């Protein structure tokens, strides 16, 4: 209950300087204006690239969620097994990153 | 597509269902599932056009909402059981919704809506893949948990997807849709005997995977999609127009064929539990089926439709593809009927 | 010679047709076999000889 | 009269011509995808209320 | 099968042979541009096999007992009924120029396969990307009609989209008059009696189209016709290339081996020469194939697989 | 039984919902699909939390490792489609009705 | 009120699923998404699931609605979408004001209409959490459940990568 | 229908009680039928690749004819011994449920008064 | 005289998307022989002076 004490209040004190910041400078007065980008008016060009890169971090997020319990796994009685699979999912990261390396995966974000 | 990275994959697709079958947890159905869905999505995309990819993607949305509402009838077994055993479940409405996610897994009526698109977009080979192996694990997990399965959804399932797959196929000229009506039919066919004898759901599983199987070889082996294309096949091969003649009428039912062991079984054991009715409107919708073999028939074999004069360069070249097991699925697909009390191994 | 290139079957396989061969004969004698053990096994649990 | 018009169109032909029209009414599907999913929502609803399935 | 997926396990690779001398040029021109010993000399100054130009015998040329067969079996059609009667009856126009692009696209499945098992080049003769330069000239004559057009190209996209385009591209300027000229100077009777707005049909299509066309996804290269008569300043201009156009650059083992697997079966790539559309003049009718075909039973060498006919005297046939 | 499940099974059935009714978009089904998923991780994580059945808390991780792999091949598929037509429209995979 | 923390939440859970189920837009939808994720990691961190409700945040949350914003950000740039919405929220507060004035629902199975907290133990579990233990059994037990995962995420790379390649 | 039979020895293609079976004699009328199944599939087989269908690979047609039948054996074995086991089930649950299935009295048709319907 | 074998229009019967068109599926075209569909750009930049030098790229991504 302390947590969310302190949630709302930072979450709050946060709202409160962003709607400050946002309405204390409205309250100048100075004129208006007209106001009429390297690419001009042209669409949105797709990248292949940043695609291919956000879903090797999602695989390996993934396979991180996998390791994420190794410290609290070494208690265990199953020594010899637990080590074997500990093991196991990290060689197995490394295949993911060996054949995300050899087969031209990682090409323009090296 | 790397032909080891090809042979990974095929044994990952093999490997899911694997695990569907030899598993006794729920989760390690699902996740035979799983491994099924993701190793078996690049096999539809082998050529990489529009078509495999829109057919890929009406695949994945399918078996995806198929196994999320799988879960969610894992999870109310879990509520009303406290118990991961695969066995009969103990709920109703769990029972309700894994009999509808297994249909929306086998492409059964009202969920078949997903089967002509996916079969007329992917290759040959892969439609192959797709409408015999990826039978193999939703019917073994009906086949676990039949004590739990309401009769009125099956039974209702399984009519209404016989008279689908019998009343759609008779329009086509496509032949992997002609395939996926007879899919969403013979689905229909095993399901329906499902809760009175389950050896002969096993027993038309087999006589429509070794059908279907011959029926794809030797559209590989002549490299047919449509109607037309299937019959001006007697001057480039006329033993293949023998054969496709033999087999679409096998798939109909025709005596003494042994496409019609199954049904007559099934007829055989849903009347020993005093349905007369239900298998007589099944084996009024199986005729139409018929119907549509004997058009393609006449299409093909009976009668020649005139070709044209590049065939005659294709005379010159004999088929350098592999027919795996073509004569031996050719064999079993329609001389097997005096064989019929070989059903008892399945037992 | 008749045909302007070697044909993929002009010579026979003798790796080929040796495996069918040998492979079927070891097929009939195994056959044989397990026959002679299932009578031998079905007079000797039923006691008929 | 009998024997080439109404004992021919009594058996085969009403049977031909109906399987006709309810094959080209079962494929007079649109291809969208919409549709279908649509028609799978109202599978579910008509499957839970109105057929006392889950039962 | 000698080649498959399994001798891509096994070790044979195709970026092995495949070195700079492998090579895919085509050296193109009109009905008299004089190319014939030039493509020779090409391929005795470059380390290259040369192809002779494919008839209506290529498919005859590359089977059975190599000669070229009966008019019934091969072709059912003639370039001298072409030449005498353009706008004929029958419609023999369409079906000899569709059986010529059958045999160009057989001529140009065997080139690629020569460079991707061999890995030694290939000089071509009006290859599958120089063969509607015919089609339309027909059409602008009138020769033909629109569908038979629409049926070609219908071929074509569903044919050419596979393959990729060669290297070089050599043309050789020569003009119509000396092309009748050279007409003259044959000394063929039936190639005497052509007009010349077919030439220049066929001029303007190359010269607006083909060039144009392939001038970004290949190296094309122009020529007159007294430069072109030394081989080996051709040849210097070819051993100078910076090759920077084609899809050759992005080329793995594993494109080049779907492309090799597609090559060497015969079939496939014939496979949509022959699309079922009822067009009359190609339609031989289902009497006169079934004929042809019993025929073609009884020929010495096509009774059955080859090597298995007993009219030519294949041995063990029951160890077979 | 309890009234928070309840709630999550109509969270589920509310994103069933949303996900057999297509609007436009493909990352729209793909985001009810995974509404789904959400809602399945907080009713199983609800039941093995609540009965103290230890050996099922590893349960819910590889439902959402399995489902989120499920998400990238869907991912995946969506960027192939929008690399074919340019949107993610449901109305331009009309292609297989014929 | 307090008491029925894990009721609002819930609430709140089903609200930001009417809100995003409606479907504006895919942007609109990952960030009424995100914060039913938030709220619904809340209904998992109220009954102890403390390394659940950060596998939600970490990974759910973390990873995959990160890359679903970041593939919608850069690919795509209602009357219904209203209605719909209200539609929905008069279902879920009919279905709330019947259970406040009821104590008993069914929807589909029976349901309670207490406070959520009637559900638990009132022991402890020494000097684990039971929850930390049964995960950390992933490696000793789970042999097999493990070999399933990790050879479905190798070939979720593999996948990945041969039908991104386009070719 | 039998499964909670073979659910004790799993996966086991002929059990240890099979061998008290007669075996099926090689002179089978199903064992022959599957031996012109080969025999059927070898002329199917030259069939399709254009060979002499009557001449060539009497080496194949032999081992097809060979294998159906090396498998049909064991498959007649599996069949024989799974009618068997249900005869036998059968029959050991009428000899353990006696009061469910009565000695009928047979009737002599002195007794059975069938009513006369005539023909004419 | 023989035996009747199909002339072309009843070969054309089976040459369509369906054997029998109706008024709602007559807009279908025939699907390619191959199976492939045509797929139906690079971008361009103007970089401003804000010495001073206004390069105007042409990118390939
Ligand atoms: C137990 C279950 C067994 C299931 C089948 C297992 C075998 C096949 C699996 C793989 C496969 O398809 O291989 C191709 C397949 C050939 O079929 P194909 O691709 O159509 O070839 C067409 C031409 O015949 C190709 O001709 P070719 O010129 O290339 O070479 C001739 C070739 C040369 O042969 C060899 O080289 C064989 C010798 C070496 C084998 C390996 C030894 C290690 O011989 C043959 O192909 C003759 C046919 C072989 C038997 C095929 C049928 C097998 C049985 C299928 C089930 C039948 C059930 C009937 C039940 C009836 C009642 C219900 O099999 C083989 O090549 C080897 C077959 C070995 C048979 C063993 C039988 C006992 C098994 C126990
Ligand atoms: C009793 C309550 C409990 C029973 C269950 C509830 C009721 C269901 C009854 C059984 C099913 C009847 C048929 C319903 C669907 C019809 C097909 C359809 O979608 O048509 C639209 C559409 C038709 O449009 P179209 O193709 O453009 O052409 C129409 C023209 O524009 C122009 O055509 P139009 O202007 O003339 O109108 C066309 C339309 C309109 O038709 C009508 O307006 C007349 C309909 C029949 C009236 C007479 C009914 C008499 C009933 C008995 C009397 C009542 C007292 C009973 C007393 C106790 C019993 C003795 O007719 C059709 O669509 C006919 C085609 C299908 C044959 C119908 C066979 C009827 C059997 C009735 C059994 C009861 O067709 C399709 O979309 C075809 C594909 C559909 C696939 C999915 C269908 C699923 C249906 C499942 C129903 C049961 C669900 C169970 C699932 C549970 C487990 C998951
Ligand atoms: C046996 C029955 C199954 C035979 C299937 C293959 C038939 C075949 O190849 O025929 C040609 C072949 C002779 O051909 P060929 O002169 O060498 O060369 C062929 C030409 O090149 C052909 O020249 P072409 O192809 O250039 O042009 C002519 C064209 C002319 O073609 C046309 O005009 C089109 C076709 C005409 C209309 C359709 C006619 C019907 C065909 C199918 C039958 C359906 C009804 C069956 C019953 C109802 C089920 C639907 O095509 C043909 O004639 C193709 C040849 C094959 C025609 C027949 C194919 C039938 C395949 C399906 C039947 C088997 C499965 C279903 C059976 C159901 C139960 C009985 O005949 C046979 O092989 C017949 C069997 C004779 C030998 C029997 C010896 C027995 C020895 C026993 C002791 C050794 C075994 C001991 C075992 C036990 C050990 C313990
Ligand atoms: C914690 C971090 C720092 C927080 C923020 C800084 C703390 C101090 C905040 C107040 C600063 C002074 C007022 C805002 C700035 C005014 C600047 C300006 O040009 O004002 C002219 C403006 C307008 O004057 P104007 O009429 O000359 O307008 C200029 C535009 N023309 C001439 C074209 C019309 O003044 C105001 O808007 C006055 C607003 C209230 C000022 C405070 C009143 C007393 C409060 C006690
Ligand atoms: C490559 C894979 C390498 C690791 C293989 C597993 C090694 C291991 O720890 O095995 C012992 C482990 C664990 O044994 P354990 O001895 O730690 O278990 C103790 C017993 N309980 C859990 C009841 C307390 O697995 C087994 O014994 C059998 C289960 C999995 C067997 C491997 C399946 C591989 C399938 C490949 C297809
Ligand atoms: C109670 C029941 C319990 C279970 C019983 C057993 C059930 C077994 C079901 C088997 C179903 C097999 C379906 C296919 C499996 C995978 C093989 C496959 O599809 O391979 C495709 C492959 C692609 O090769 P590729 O290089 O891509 O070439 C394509 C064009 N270039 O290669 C090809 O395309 C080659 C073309 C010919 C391939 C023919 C393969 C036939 C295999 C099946 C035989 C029949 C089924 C088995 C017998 C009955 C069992 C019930
Ligand atoms: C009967 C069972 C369901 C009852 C509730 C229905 C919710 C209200 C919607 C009614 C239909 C409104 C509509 O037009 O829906 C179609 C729309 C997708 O189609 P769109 O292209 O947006 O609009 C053109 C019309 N098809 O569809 C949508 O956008 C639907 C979005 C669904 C989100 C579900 C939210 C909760 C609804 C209540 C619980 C179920
Ligand atoms: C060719 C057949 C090759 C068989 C190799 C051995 C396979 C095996 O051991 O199968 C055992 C299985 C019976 O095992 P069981 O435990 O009774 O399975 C219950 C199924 N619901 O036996 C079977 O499932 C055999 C029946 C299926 C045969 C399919 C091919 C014909
Ligand atoms: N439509 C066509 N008209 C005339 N000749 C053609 C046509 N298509 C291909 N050819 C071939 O092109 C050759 C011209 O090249 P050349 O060998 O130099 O005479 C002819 O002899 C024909 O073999």
């Amino acid at each position: 209950m302390n947590l969310m004490i302190t949630l709302l209040t930072n979450f709050t004190l946060a709202t409160l300087l962003v709607t400050i910041a946002f309405w204390l400078p409205q309250l100048n007065v100075y004129s208006e204006k007209t106001s009429p980008d390297p690419m001009g008016s042209a669409r949105l060009p797709f990248s292949m690239k940043f695609f291919l890169v956000a879903i090797t971090f999602l695989l390996f997020d993934l396979e991180i969620a996998l390791l994420l319990p190794l410290p609290w796994a070494s208690q265990t009685t199953n020594l010899n097994t637990m080590l074997t699979m500990a093991l196991l999912l990290i060689f197995l990261l490394a295949v993911s990153l060996a054949y995300e390396w050899t087969q031209k995966g990682l090409e323009w974000t090296e | 597509m790397n032909p080891i990275i090809l042979i990974i994959i095929l044994m990952t697709v093999m490997l899911g269902t694997i695990i569907v079958m030899i598993s006794t947890h729920w989760l390690l159905i699902w996740i035979g599932f799983e491994m099924n869905m993701l190793a078996i999505i690049p096999i539809m995309m082998k050529k990489h056009n529009p078509r495999a990819t829109e057919a890929s993607t009406k695949y994945f949305l399918t078996q995806s909402t198929a196994s999320m509402l799988l879960m969610m009838a894992i999870i109310i077994n879990l509520m009303f059981s406290g118990q991961w055993t695969v066995m009969k479940l103990f709920n109703p409405m769990a029972s309700m919704l894994m009999t509808m996610a297994l249909a929306m897994k086998l492409g059964m009526a009202p969920f078949h809506f997903w089967v002509p698109e996916v079969t007329q977009g992917i290759p040959l080979s892969s439609g192959l893949i797709l409408l015999t192996w990826q039978k193999l694990a939703p019917m073994s997990v009906l086949y676990q948990i039949l004590p739990s399965i309401n009769l009125d959804l099956i039974l209702t399932l399984s009519i209404l997807s016989i008279t689908i797959g019998g009343w759609g196929g008779l329009n086509q000229t496509q032949l992997r849709k002609i395939m996926a009506y007879s899919s969403i039919a013979h689905m229909g066919w095993m399901t329906a005997v499902l809760l009175y004898n389950p050896t002969m759901t096993l027993l038309n599983l087999i006589i429509y995977i070794i059908m279907t199987s011959t029926m794809f070889t030797l559209f590989m082996a002549n490299s047919t999609t449509t109607t037309l294309s299937l019959s001006h096949t007697w001057n480039k091969a006329p033993i293949m127009t023998i054969l496709v003649l033999i087999t679409l009428l096998s798939m109909g039912g025709l005596p003494p064929l042994s496409g019609f062991m199954p049904k007559w079984m099934i007829i055989q054991e849903m009347t020993k539990n005093d349905s007369i009715i239900l298998p007589t409107l099944m084996a009024i919708t199986a005729l139409l089926n018929l119907y549509f073999y004997m058009r393609l028939t006449y299409s093909t074999a009976l009668t020649m439709f005139p070709s044209t004069n590049n065939m005659k360069m294709k005379w010159q070249f004999p088929t350098t593809k592999r027919m795996t097991l073509l004569p031996t699925m050719t064999v079993l697909s329609t001389m097997l009927l005096p064989l019929t009390p070989i059903l008892s191994i399945l037992e | 010679k008749f045909y302007i290139q070697e044909p993929p079957h002009g010579s026979p396989n003798w790796l080929k047709v040796g495996l069918t061969l040998g492979t079927s004969a070891f097929l009939w004698i195994y056959l044989i076999k397990q026959h002679n053990e299932d009578v031998l096994e079905y007079k000797r649990r039923n006691g008929l000889e | 009269l009998l024997d080439l018009i109404w004992l021919e169109t009594i058996l085969p032909k009403t049977i031909s011509l109906a399987q006709m029209k309810m094959s080209t009414t079962i494929t007079s599907q649109k291809g969208l995808i919409k549709l279908y999913f649509l028609s799978f929502l109202i599978t579910i609803l008509i499957s839970t209320t109105l057929l006392n399935f889950h039962e | 099968l000698q080649y498959g997926p399994l001798a891509y396990i096994l070790g044979e690779k195709t970026t092995k042979k495949m070195t700079e001398n492998s090579k895919l040029i085509t050296v193109d021109g009109n009905i008299c541009s004089g190319k014939s010993k030039l493509a020779k000399e090409v391929a005795e100054k470059l380390g290259l096999k040369h192809f002779p130009e494919a008839g209506i015998h290529y498919a005859d040329s590359t089977t059975g007992d190599g000669k070229p067969l009966p008019v019934r079996f091969s072709g059912n059609c003639s370039l001298e009924k072409f030449y005498d009667d353009p706008k004929s009856n029958d419609g023999n126009s369409y079906r000899l120029q569709a059986w010529l692009y059958a045999s160009r696209l057989l001529q140009y499945a065997d080139a690629l396969e020569h460079l991707l098992s061999t890995g030694q080049g290939v000089v071509l003769e009006r290859s599958i990307y120089s063969d509607f330069v015919f089609l339309e000239a027909m059409y602008r004559q009138g020769f033909i009609r629109k569908q038979c057009v629409d049926h070609y190209n219908q071929v074509k996209k569903v044919t050419v989209c596979e393959y990729l385009p060669p290297h070089v591209v050599i043309y050789v300027d020569v003009p119509v008059s000396e092309v009748q000229s050279r007409i003259q100077k044959k000394g063929n009777p039936h190639e005497m009696k052509i007009t010349s707005a077919y030439l220049q049909d066929i001029e303007n299509v190359y010269k607006g189209t083909f060039l144009p066309e392939m001038s970004e996804k290949c190296e094309v290269l122009q020529y007159s016709a007294w430069e072109a008569e030394d081989a080996e300043k051709v040849v210097e201009d070819i051993q100078y290339l910076k090759y920077d156009k084609g899809p050759w650059l992005d080329q793995d083992d594993r494109k080049l081996h779907n492309l090799r697997m597609l090559v060497q079966d015969k079939l496939e790539v014939l496979n949509y020469t022959s699309i079922p559309v009822f067009l009359p003049e190609v339609t031989i009718g289902a009497h006169q194939s079934d004929r042809v075909f019993q025929e073609f039973t009884e020929l010495p060498g096509r009774k059955y697989r080859a090597g298995y006919n007993e009219d030519v005297g294949d041995k063990w046939i029951w160890l077979k | 039984m309890s009234l928070v499940y309840m709630n999550i099974m109509m969270a589920f059935t509310v994103s069933l919902t949303g996900l057999l009714m297509y609007r436009s978009h493909l990352m729209s089904s793909l985001l009810c699909l995974e509404g789904m998923m959400l809602s399945l991780f907080i009713l199983a994580t609800l039941m093995i939390l609540n009965s103290h059945f230890t050996l099922a808390s590893m349960m819910p991780i590889i439902l959402l490792v399995f489902a989120a792999c499920e998400a990238a091949l869907g991912l995946s598929l969506l960027v192939m489609v929008s690399n074919t037509y340019g949107t993610d429209y449901v109305q331009n995979l009309n292609l297989l009705q014929c | 009120m307090m008491t029925y923390i894990v009721f609002i939440l819930s609430i709140i859970f089903v609200m930001g699923f009417v809100g995003f189920s409606s479907k504006p837009s895919p942007i609109y939808g990952g960030l009424g998404l995100i914060v039913s994720g938030g709220v619904g990691c809340g209904i998992v961190l109220n009954f102890g699931g403390s390394f659940l409700g950060l596998m939600v945040f970490l990974i759910y949350l973390g990873g995959m609605m990160v890359v679903f914003g970041y593939t919608t950000a850069m690919a795509t740039e209602n009357k219904v979408v209203l209605g719909t919405f209200i539609t929905g929220l008069l279902m879920e507060f009919l279905m709330v004001y019947y259970v406040l004035k009821d104590k008993e629902v069914e929807i589909v199975f029976k349901f309670n209409g207490m406070g959520d907290w009637v559900i638990y133990d009132t022991g402890d579990s020494g000097f684990f959490s039971e929850e930390a233990m049964g995960i950390a059994a992933l490696y000793s037990y789970g042999t097999w459940l493990v070999i399933v995962t990790g050879w479905s995420l190798l070939i979720g790379v593999v996948v990945i990568m041969e039908i991104t390649r386009g070719n | 229908m039998m499964t909670g039979r073979q659910a004790r020895a799993p996966l086991q293609f002929l059990p240890d009680e099979a061998r008290s079976l007669p075996p099926p004699k090689l002179t089978d009328p199903r064992l022959a039928y599957i031996g012109f199944l080969g025999y059927c599939s070898g002329l199917i087989d030259n069939a399709i690749r254009r060979r002499p269908v009557l001449s060539a690979g009497l080496h194949r047609q032999f081992l097809y004819i060979t294998s159906f039948v090396f498998v049909g054996y064991y498959l007649l074995k599996r069949q024989d011994y799974m009618y068997a086991v249900r005869d036998h089930d059968m029959f050991s649950y009428i000899k353990s449920h006696p009061e469910d299935f009565p000695e009928k009295d047979k009737k002599t048709y002195r007794e059975v008064f069938e009513e006369f319907h005539p023909v004419r | 005289a023989r035996q009747w074998q199909p002339d072309v229009e009843w070969a054309e019967q089976y040459g369509g998307a369906v054997m029998y068109p109706t008024k709602e599926t007559a807009h279908w075209k025939p699907p390619p022989w191959n199976d492939v569909d045509p797929p139906k750009s690079n971008l361009t930049l103007n970089f401003g002076p804000q010495g001073v030098l206004r390069l105007v790229m042409e990118l390939s991504g």
